[PDB]
RNA sequence: GAACGCGCGAUACUCUUUGAACGCACAUUGCGCCCCUUGGUAUUCCAGGGGGCAAGCGU
RNA sequence: AUGCCUGAAUAGGGUGAAGCCAGAGGAAACUCUGGUGGAGGCUCGCGAAUUUGGGUAUAGUAGCAAAUAUUCAAAUGAGAACUUUGAAGACUGAAGUGGGGAAAGGUUCCACGUCAACAGCAGUUGGACGUGGGUUAGUCGAUCCUAAGAGAUGGUUUCAAAGGCCUGACAGGCCACCAUCGAAAGGGAAUCCGGUUAAGAUUCCGGAACCUGGAUAUGGAUUCUUCACGGUAACGUAACUGAAUGUGGAGACGUCGGCGCGAGCCCUGGGAGGAGUUAUCUUUUCUUCUUAACAGCUUAUCACCCCGGAAUUGGUUUAUCCGGAGAUGGGGUCUUAUGGCUGGAAGAGGCCAGCACCUUUGCUGGCUCCGGUGCGCUUGUGACGGCCCGUGAAAAUCCACAGGAAGGAAUAGUUUUCAUGCCAGGUCGUACUGUC
């Protein structure tokens, strides 16, 4: 997660169940005031959801996850 | 595999040709 | 055809009991 | 991909207010008679679509490529 | 001195089967340390890992 | 130079193709010599048309 | 009574998903409709939230 | 025992039935001879049997758990027949001991550490143990539709008041017919290549592209002001309004045979590289020389149209079928399946050579070209011919046609199936193995 972080310019995310990609946008968009460039969540094993979320260029992600 | 998961018991009891449970009777 | 349709059955009863 | 046949047409292309880059591509590859040549494409992508400019004259994509914007980023290669 | 891993990359990165891989056995110090893809493309670029030919054999 | 349709048949029905096909002419030879066994036209044939059964009553 | 979670329920050592179980289906976290409201350029679009849906040939 | 719905399979060798062609005998009927053709209760490897998935009805003894072949050197480790590397010997031999899927299993996938137990000797090994990491979708599936059948409402539309829509400065009018469930093999809108991890890919990254829905703007057309033209015709177009109502097409449908064409594979010549063998001979043996979805131009057998009027009967298939119900012949129209050129795209991928370093140690330079072939295998497709038979499942979904309701002009008339431009695409599955 933190190469994705340092290179793919995508921050991982753990939401919940009843989350879908409008809501996980919309809540890194408030929390972290950056904007998102794409979502793409998936159903972990252990019952936990994870999500990638690629922010714009505009926005470094190694400076918000050091933020 | 005759019998599946009961939803309203959780036993492996729910007959999937007749959609019937054997333990608890659903529904 | 069944045109008997074109009246419910309290119609028709109350219309039997005329006769 | 696109390919277009009017130079003006690529530069009202390589005009609009929506143009990220224009790539310039050399090609060294010999024609029917034997002798080789260099051929030039001019590449810009529009608004969902790559155009091609196909250009086998070596004095037309030197006056093309004068008449390029000076504003405009052009990727040599 | 476990080259198992190594050798699956090897043949992964060269695309030639296990059966093609061929790991030095004055090297094994070195390979032991090639964790990751990179490092084996490296090797084989130092020639530390080769790639043989096919059989010559008629058709 | 084998087909392919005849590997997969040859490596999947052969088997009770022959079986089958075994039983059949058993069959058909243990009943080629019992009495009994006709074909529908073979028995309207024997039974004759409604004129041949009034000739025949008489 | 069951499932999933931290005796308890997202306020978790108020009350998730269910269950007589109730919008409709169901071996699916599937499919709708209605009313209010909020945000993103916004009268149209998209999304979030709250609350709901088991007349007569008679007198 | 008999079934029903939706899929897979129904192969190969041999023989050679009708029908047809050319001959001979005969007044015909016919019978022989050669070929063609490719059919079957044909063969080969009252009774029995009649492929398959999903759905759905009526004593430290016996013994070693049996699947063949192992050997040498080095490394690790307290410990090596069993772990790892290299060398040798051997095996599966595309109908695999090779790569994937449905179902099912549920972390068995990957990494690190360990041998208390387990893997019927051992083990430093592991599908074991302990701790972590890992499954990314507008385009792939489910989700949608209906099939046999199941099943609410009052047994499956029945003596049920079972519902929506329209018109108009509450009344009138139109129409009929029943919910829902049931397929990850049936129907169905749309994504490809390259790269990337210890373990993720049509999902990530880079590039490139399509589908559906929506609001809108601009250009063009709608040519005197009001819904456009051309050709004898088949039909062509950058457009070129169209209500109720009534229809048509696609979806949408048995099986077999030969013939023609395309693609992938196989075979093969020259040349440009690299590798092997060489006591002797061998211009020699192996390997690289690739082009995705998508997009533009062009390209057709069949079918149809026009002229014309045919016996001295012609045309014609491998298969004898066609012509005054219009042949041969001459000239045209159409479907774009499928080839060709181009963009994507050489910048990718591949094969080489050279120069840098106790280190992420990547930089540079070349070649990636031109052809041939078929009772070959795989697959798609076209026109036919044969046989069985309900004219060969339904529905969602898209399109078109008749019809003539209504609407349209003087400081932006009407329409926007022509062109360009803007926005968005939720939930669940995705790691690994694997009776059909």
């Amino acid at each position: 997660a933190m190469k994705k972080v340092e290179d793919g310019n995508i921050l991982v995310f753990q939401v919940s169940m009843k989350a879908n990609k409008y809501q996980i946008k919309k809540a890194v968009k408030e929390l972290y005031e950056v904007d998102v460039l794409k979502v793409n969540t998936l159903v972990r094993p252990n019952g936990t959801k994870k999500a990638y979320v690629r922010l714009t260029a505009d926005y470094d992600a190694l400076d918000i996850a050091n933020r | 595999k005759s019998h599946t998961l009961c939803n309203r018991c959780g036993r492996r009891s729910f007959h999937v040709q007749k959609k019937t449970c054997s333990s608890c009777g659903y529904p | 055809l069944s045109r008997y349709v074109k009246w419910p059955e309290y119609v028709r009863v109350q219309r039997q009991k005329k006769i | 991909a696109r390919e277009i046949t009017d130079i003006k047409q690529f530069l009202e292309l390589t005009r609009r207010a929506d143009v990220k880059t224009a790539t310039v591509k050399i090609n060294k590859k010999l024609n029917k008679a034997g002798k080789p040549f260099r051929q030039t494409k001019f590449k810009v992508r529009g608004s969902s679509s790559l155009y091609t400019l196909v250009i086998n004259d070596a004095g037309k994509a030197k006056k093309l490529i004068q008449s390029l914007p000076p504003t405009l980023k052009v990727n040599r290669l | 001195a476990n080259l198992r891993t190594q050798k699956r990359l090897a043949a992964s990165v060269v695309g030639v089967g296990k059966r093609k891989v061929w790991l030095d056995p004055n090297e094994t110090s070195e390979i032991a340390q090639a964790n990751s893809r990179n490092a084996i493309r490296k090797l084989v670029k130092n020639g530390t890992i080769v790639k043989k030919a096919v059989t010559v054999h008629s058709k | 130079k084998v087909s392919k349709s005849t590997k997969k048949f040859q490596s999947k029905h052969l088997k009770h193709t022959l079986d089958q096909r075994r039983k059949e002419k058993i069959q058909k030879k243990r009943i080629q010599g019992r009495r009994g066994n006709k074909t529908d036209q073979e028995k309207a044939d024997a039974a004759g048309t409604r004129e041949q059964q009034q000739l025949k009553k008489s």
